[PDB]
């Protein structure tokens, strides 16, 4: 069902778009860092970053 | 990525005050806990000859072997050599008092593993 198929990729799409918009966002706008300095990366950056 | 702190492993010295004309430091690697020393200093108040002995016996100094390293002369700081000496290879390091008179002697340095 090529029309099926193509209703899944116009949803599946729309949702990598949404998720593009969101992470873009997250990723640019966020207050706070973290600078691991190539060091200490894993659960060490994530506690810190917490 | 696991980080550690170093720390420089165990301080040796051997020291004497008022050691007189012709008497001498001995330093014996049977004072250290892991058993061998380097000595990177001797700092020394008047001028003496350092010389270098292999033991025949495991505990006491009784000479097989015996080599004059080097005289220092006047008072100073001989420091940054590796003079080196364990109590498993039955080595000691002598420091002889050649001075018209009593001086103080103080070696430093670090211990090894036997
Ligand atoms: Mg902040
Ligand atoms: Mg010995």
């Amino acid at each position: 069902d090529l029309i099926e198929r193509n209703i899944q990729r116009v949803g599946a799409s729309l949702e990598n778009g949404i998720n593009r918009v969101f992470l873009t966002e997250l990723v640019d706008n966020a207050q706070n860092n973290h600078d691991t300095a190539g060091s200490n990366q894993g659960y060490q950056a994530l506690n810190s970053a917490v | 990525t696991d980080t550690i702190v170093n720390v420089q492993g165990s301080f040796f010295s051997a020291s004497a005050s008022g050691v007189a004309d012709t008497e001498s430091l001995l330093i014996d690697p049977q004072d250290a806990k892991f058993g061998a020393i380097e000595i990177h200093n001797i700092a020394h108040g008047g001028s003496v000859d350092v010389e270098l002995l292999t033991s025949s016996d495991d505990t006491e100094l009784v000479e097989d072997a015996a080599v004059t390293l080097d005289s220092f002369t006047g008072e100073g700081i001989s420091q940054g050599n590796q003079i080196e000496a364990s109590d498993n290879t039955n080595t000691y390091i002598r420091i002889t008092n050649t001075s018209g008179g009593a001086i103080d002697i103080i070696a430093t340095g670090r211990e090894v593993s036997q």
